[PDB]
C-alpha cells in the first residue's frame, strides 16, 4: 500500500487502462471455434455451479436476479474468469443492506481505473462509444473483481486460454486443414491419356461422347468395378492415385488438443479426447478434476463473495466450498470413513468428533 | 500502449440543458413576451390585456458520423473505440459554440446578435468593449463587470464564463497601474476557476480576441442552451464492404440550439 | 398556441387492401429446396 | 464470354516501312522485291501469334467484352492486360434494353491483373438472361512506336521467319523469339474454384 | 397454441403436406438392402415387442385385428417409425368405447393436413390416386400420430435412417 501510490503514476490515474485487446477474438476462435476449448470451460463451469457453498447471504446467491438463476450465475462467472481472466459483480441495492441483485458484467467491455494509492477507484463498463464509470471511492464498492493470478500484470488475470493460445491456433487450422482438403482435392481414378500420332492431338466432339458413353456406362460406378477396358492405339490409362490418404496433421491435432485441456486443467479423461491412459478408471480423473482444477477455483471465487457479501453486512461471513456431499469426492470418503471406521480402539464419540458428526 | 495527442476535452456539455429525446426533433415552446397586465381603472371597460404569443424552436437533432477502416500489440478495437467517443465529444463542442444550421446543430454565436439595451427576442445581446484590437487600454475589466451585470438577476444564480483557453491568458493578463495581476494575483496562484464568483468554461472552440470577434460568453446555459440528444453511440463492427479494412462505423446523434435568448451575454471586441 | 397542440396519429400504419385469392390455393405446392423441379406424366396409354 | 475486337487495326498503323527495313536493310541484296501488302499480312500474323501466347494488345485496339456471370463477387480480371480507361459497362438485359452504368466500378489498370474490382463489396449485377457486355480499350499505344521495344523486336524477329521459309520447314538463339516473350506471358497457378 | 394459426397458413390449411419424397426409397436400399439396416431394425422392432406393459385397454393390445398379433402389431408400428419417423394407428369403432380393431397404417403414403389452428385436421392414407381423408375435427381423433424428433420440421419425424443415408 505505501508502494501502491508509486505505480499508480506510472500507468496515469483517472485514466482507462485495458489491457488486453485481442481479448473479444480469442473467444470466437476458441471458445466458439472449437470443440476443446468448449468443452473444457463448459465442463469446469458447470461444475462449480453444482457445489454447494456454506455459510442469509445465500438467499441473494440462490436468486440473484431475474432470468438467471444460481448455477446460471456460477456459469456466467466463472465463465468469464476462465475465458479472461477476470470476474465482476455488479450489486444493485435499492436496499441499505445485502443487495438483492447480482449481474456478472463480462470482462470484454469491462476497464479499470488505476486511481490515486494503486488500488481501483473505477470501473468502466464501455459499450458502443458509452462508459458508466463505476465508482470504487466508498465503503460497500460495488463490484468484486476476481483476479485469476497474473504475475507481470497489476490489474487483470491471465486467462488459460491465452497461455493455449498457439496450441488453439494449431487445433482450429488442423481441423481447417481436413475440412478444406475434403473440399478443395481434385483426385481423379485415372487418366485416359489420348496423344495421337503426333505428341498432342484432340479428339473429335463426335468421338468425346462416344468416350464419355462408354466410361459413364460401363467403367464408372461401384457396379463397373474392373471391366477389362480395350485400350486401341494412341489411347492410355494411368491410374492415379492419393498419397497422403488418412492422417493430415493426425498427431499434431491430437497434440495440441491434449494441450488445450492441460491448460484449462482438464484431464483428457473427461474431455473425451484421444491418449495414453494416464488415470486408470475415472474413480481418479473426476477425483483429480475436483481437486485440482475445480474446488481450487471455486474455494478462491467464494472467498471474494465472503469479503465483498461481508461488506454490505455488519458481520463478516465466511463461505466456502462444501468439499461434502460433492459425489466426486466419494474415493476420499470412502478412505477416511473406514480408516476411522476400523479403528476400534478409540471409542464411539471419539470418531464422530474425527468424521464430522454431532456427538450423542 | 498506444499513445494519442491528448485533446480539450471540456465542451459545454456539462453547462448547458441536456435532454434525452428519441423522436426525430425536440420542440421547445417558449412565449416570446408578457402579459402585459395593467392596473385597472374603477370606472372603464377593462378587457384582454395581452396574451404571450408562444414560439416553437426545433432541435432538428442531426447525426454525426466518422468512419475509419481499420486496415496483436494493442488491440484496435478498444483503442479506435476510446479515439472515435473523444472525436464525436469534440466534433460537437465545435458545432454547440459556432455550428451552423446545415445538418449539424447551430451554436449560440450564430444567432444575429444585437447590442444590448436595443436588445429584442430573436437574438442574443454583446456589450462592447472599446478599441477594436483588445481589452479597453485605460480601465481593463470594465467590459468584463459590465458583461456580467448587463445579464439579469435571475439567470445569475448559475451563470458561468465561456472562453478559450488564450483568451483566459488575456484576462488573466490584465494588471492594475503597478502591475499586480486583478485576476490571480501572485505568480504562485494558478487558474483560480470562480471569475467574478461565477465558474470559467475553458472551450476551445470559441473564437480569440480579433477585430470583431465575440470571444467571452457568459450566460445560465442550462435555460439558454438546450443539448437534445440519444445517449447511445451505434457500434456496425462491420466484417463486409472490404475484406483489407474493417471500416468500422460508428454513429452518434445530437442536436441543440437556443432556448433562450435572455440568457447568453457576449463581449464583441469592438466600439 | 397553435404551436402548443399537436394531432393523435394512428396506431398502425394501414393500407389499401388488395385481394388474397391467388391460384396457390387451388393448385398443388410442394415443399422443396433446389434449383429445379420435374413433374412426370403420360403423354399417351399403351396400345391395349 | 466472346471478347470479339470491335474494331481491327488500320494497317497504316503496323510498320511496314521499318519491317521492310528489318528485313533487309544495311546489307542485302537491295531493297529488293517484296510484296508490300504480303508483308503487312505476316506482320498482322506474327502480332496474332504474340497476343495469344502473352495475351497483350500491342496496337490499343478497341474490345468488347460480353459475359454473362460474374466470376468472383467483384473482382472480374481482364484477360487482355494492358488496358486502359473502359469505355462504357453498359448491360443489356434479355430482350435488349441495354442500360448502361457510370458508377459502381473503378478499372484497376495493371500490366498483370487488370481488374473492374468495384466499390465496397457490389458489383453490378446480372439481368437473368441479360448479359453484361464492357467495352475497353486494351493495348500499349496508339503508334508503334509507344510499344515496349523488345516485344516489338520479337515480332520483326517472327514476321521475317514467316516471310523467309513457306511452309513448316525445320531449321535456339539466346534471346530468340520465345525468350522475348516470357516476360511478357501471364503467370498463372490458379486450377481452382477461386 | 396461440402461434399455431401463424405457421398453418404458411403450409396452407386444407392441402396435403408431404414432406420427404424419397422415404420409400430408403426402404428399399438401406432395409431391404444392406443386412446392417436390415438387422439394426429388426433388433429394435423385436425387443419393443417383447417387452410387457403396465395398465380392460391391454385387451385390446393383446388381440388387435385379424391376423397381427399383439407382438405382431408393435413390430408394424416401431418398424415404420425407424423407418420413416412416423407411426400411425387407425381404430375402428363398431363400438362406442375401446375400439376393437387397430391398424398399423404405413407413412409412406399417409399425409398430414395443417389445418386451422397448426394442429393437424387430416391424415390423408394415399394408395395410386386414390385418397381417404381420415378426420382430426372430433374428440375421438381417430390415428395416433408418434412423431420421432425432429427440430426443423413441424409434422413428421426425422427416421434415423435418413441421418445414416
Amino acid at each position: 500500500s505505501v508502494t501502491g501510490r508509486i505505480v499508480a503514476m506510472a500507468s496515469g490515474a483517472g485514466r482507462p487502462v485495458w489491457g488486453p485487446r485481442d481479448t473479444v477474438s480469442l473467444m470466437r476462435t476458441g471458445f466458439a471455434g472449437n470443440p476443446v476449448g468448449f468443452r473444457s470451460v463448459k465442463l469446469i463451469a458447470e461444475a462449480t455451479a453444482a457445489v454447494p457453498l456454506i455459510c442469509p447471504v445465500l438467499d441473494l446467491l440462490r436468486r440473484p436476479n431475474a432470468g438467471q438463476g444460481r448455477a446460471e450465475l456460477f456459469e456466467a462467472l466463472i465463465g468469464q474468469i476462465l475465458l479472461s481472466g477476470n470476474g465482476y459483480l455488479e450489486a444493485v441495492c435499492p436496499e441499505p443492506g445485502v443487495p438483492r441483485e447480482l449481474h456478472v458484467l463480462r470482462s470484454d467491455r469491462m476497464a479499470v481505473v488505476p486511481g490515486a494509492d494503486g488500488w481501483p477507484v473505477g470501473y468502466d463498463y464501455t459499450v458502443g462509444g458509452r462508459k458508466h464509470r463505476f465508482d470504487m471511492t466508498g465503503h460497500p464498492d460495488p463490484i468484486c473483481h476476481i483476479k485469476s493470478f497474473h504475475p507481470t500484470d497489476d490489474h487483470y488475470g491471465l486467462s488459460p486460454m491465452q497461455a493455449a493460445a498457439v496450441a488453439l491456433d494449431v487445433h482450429n487450422a488442423a481441423s481447417a486443414w481436413s475440412k478444406a482438403l475434403l473440399d478443395n482435392a481434385a483426385r481423379p481414378s485415372g487418366a485416359i491419356i489420348y496423344k495421337g500420332a503426333d505428341g498432342q492431338g484432340v479428339l473429335a466432339p463426335e468421338q468425346y461422347e462416344r468416350l464419355i458413353f462408354e466410361m459413364e456406362t460401363h467403367h464408372q460406378g461401384a457396379r463397373n468395378a474392373g471391366r477389362p477396358m480395350l485400350l486401341e492405339g494412341g489411347l492410355d490409362w494411368k491410374p492415379m492415385g492419393f498419397s497422403p490418404s488418412d492422417m493430415e496433421f493426425h498427431e499434431t491435432k491430437a497434440a495440441a488438443a491434449r494441450e488445450i485441456a492441460l491448460a484449462f486443467g482438464v484431464p483428457p479423461m473427461l474431455i473425451g479426447i484421444p491418449g495414453d491412459a494416464t488415470y486408470a478408471n475415472y474413480a481418479e480423473a473426476n477425483r483429480a478434476f475436483y481437486r485440482l482444477t475445480v474446488l481450487p477455483l471455486l474455494t478462491r471465487v467464494s472467498a471474494a463473495l465472503a469479503w465483498w457479501l461481508s461488506g454490505y453486512l455488519g458481520a463478516q461471513i465466511e463461505l466456502k466450498p462444501d468439499l461434502d456431499q460433492v459425489p466426486a469426492l466419494a474415493v476420499e470418503r470412502d478412505q477416511l470413513w473406514a480408516r476411522i471406521g476400523a479403528a476400534g480402539f478409540l471409542s464411539n464419540s471419539e470418531k464422530r468428533v474425527l468424521l464430522g458428526l454431532p456427538p450423542t | 500502449t498506444i499513445r494519442g495527442v491528448l485533446r480539450s476535452t471540456a465542451s459545454l456539455r456539462q453547462i448547458a440543458s441536456v435532454v434525452n429525446v428519441e423522436a426525430t426533433s425536440f420542440d421547445v415552446l417558449v412565449d416570446k413576451t408578457d402579459m402585459g397586465s395593467g392596473w385597472a381603472s374603477e370606472t372603464a371597460a377593462l378587457s384582454e390585456t395581452a396574451t404571450p404569443q408562444i414560439d416553437r424552436i426545433t432541435i432538428p437533432l442531426h447525426e454525426l458520423a466518422a468512419m475509419p477502416k481499420a486496415s496483436s500489440a494493442f488491440d484496435i478495437e478498444t483503442w479506435l473505440a476510446n479515439r472515435i467517443a473523444d472525436k464525436f465529444a469534440r466534433a460537437e463542442a465545435a458545432a454547440f459554440i459556432s455550428g451552423d444550421g446545415v445538418d449539424k446543430p447551430t451554436g449560440f454565436l450564430t444567432k444575429t446578435k444585437v447590442a444590448n439595451g436595443a436588445w429584442a427576442w430573436g437574438s442574443l445581446g454583446y456589450v462592447a468593449t472599446g478599441a477594436a484590437g483588445d481589452f479597453a487600454a485605460v480601465n481593463a475589466s470594465d467590459a468584463v463587470v459590465d458583461l456580467v451585470y448587463a445579464l439579469g438577476a435571475e439567470y445569475r444564480a448559475n451563470a458561468s464564463f465561456v472562453m478559450n483557453s488564450k483568451t483566459a491568458g488575456a484576462v488573466r493578463k490584465m494588471k492594475d497601474a503597478d502591475g499586480r495581476f486583478l485576476w490571480a494575483d501572485s505568480l504562485a496562484a494558478g487558474e483560480p476557476a470562480r471569475l467574478m464568483g461565477y465558474p470559467v468554461l475553458i472551450a476551445e472552440d470559441m473564437p480569440d480576441i480579433a477585430a470583431n470577434a465575440y470571444a467571452i460568453a457568459f450566460g445560465d446555459f442550462g435555460n439558454g442552451y438546450t443539448i437534445a440528444e440519444r445517449p447511445d453511440l451505434r457500434v456496425l463492427r462491420d466484417p463486409f464492404s472490404a475484406k483489407p479494412h474493417v471500416l468500422f462505423y460508428a454513429s452518434k446523434r445530437v442536436g441543440g440550439d437556443v432556448s433562450d435568448f435572455a440568457a447568453i451575454k457576449l463581449l464583441k471586441f469592438a466600439a | 398556441g397553435g404551436y402548443l397542440v399537436d394531432p393523435q396519429t394512428s396506431e398502425t400504419i394501414r393500407g389499401v387492401l388488395r385481394s388474397t385469392a391467388s391460384l396457390r390455393q387451388i393448385a398443388s405446392v410442394v415443399n422443396v429446396e433446389a434449383t429445379s423441379f420435374d413433374v412426370l406424366v403420360d403423354k399417351t396409354d399403351m396400345g391395349s | 464470354m466472346m471478347l470479339n475486337e470491335v474494331t481491327a487495326v488500320p494497317g497504316t498503323a503496323l510498320p511496314v516501312a521499318e519491317f521492310r527495313d528489318h528485313l533487309r536493310l544495311g546489307t542485302g541484296f537491295a531493297d529488293l522485291g517484296a510484296e508490300d501488302a504480303a508483308l503487312l499480312s505476316y506482320l498482322r500474323a506474327a502480332i496474332a501469334a504474340i497476343e495469344g501466347r502473352t495475351a497483350k494488345a500491342l496496337i490499343s485496339r478497341g474490345f468488347r467484352l460480353a459475359l454473362t456471370a460474374w466470376r468472383w463477387g467483384d473482382m472480374q480480371t481482364l484477360p487482355i492486360a494492358p488496358v486502359a480507361t473502359v469505355t462504357a459497362l453498359r448491360l443489356v438485359d434479355a430482350a435488349g434494353v441495354e442500360t448502361p452504368v457510370a458508377a459502381g466500378w473503378r478499372l484497376v489498370p495493371d500490366m498483370a491483373r487488370p481488374r473492374i474490382e468495384a466499390l465496397g463489396a457490389m458489383l453490378p449485377m446480372i439481368p437473368t438472361g441479360g448479359r453484361v457486355e464492357i467495352d475497353f480499350t486494351a493495348g500499349f499505344g496508339a503508334s508503334w512506336s509507344a510499344l515496349p521495344v523488345d516485344l516489338a523486336q520479337a515480332v520483326f524477329l517472327l514476321a521475317a521467319q514467316y516471310y523467309e521459309l513457306r511452309h513448316d520447314g525445320a531449321a535456339a538463339m539466346p534471346f530468340g523469339v520465345m525468350a522475348l516473350i516470357e516476360r511478357w506471358r501471364t503467370v498463372r497457378v490458379l486450377g481452382g474454384r477461386p
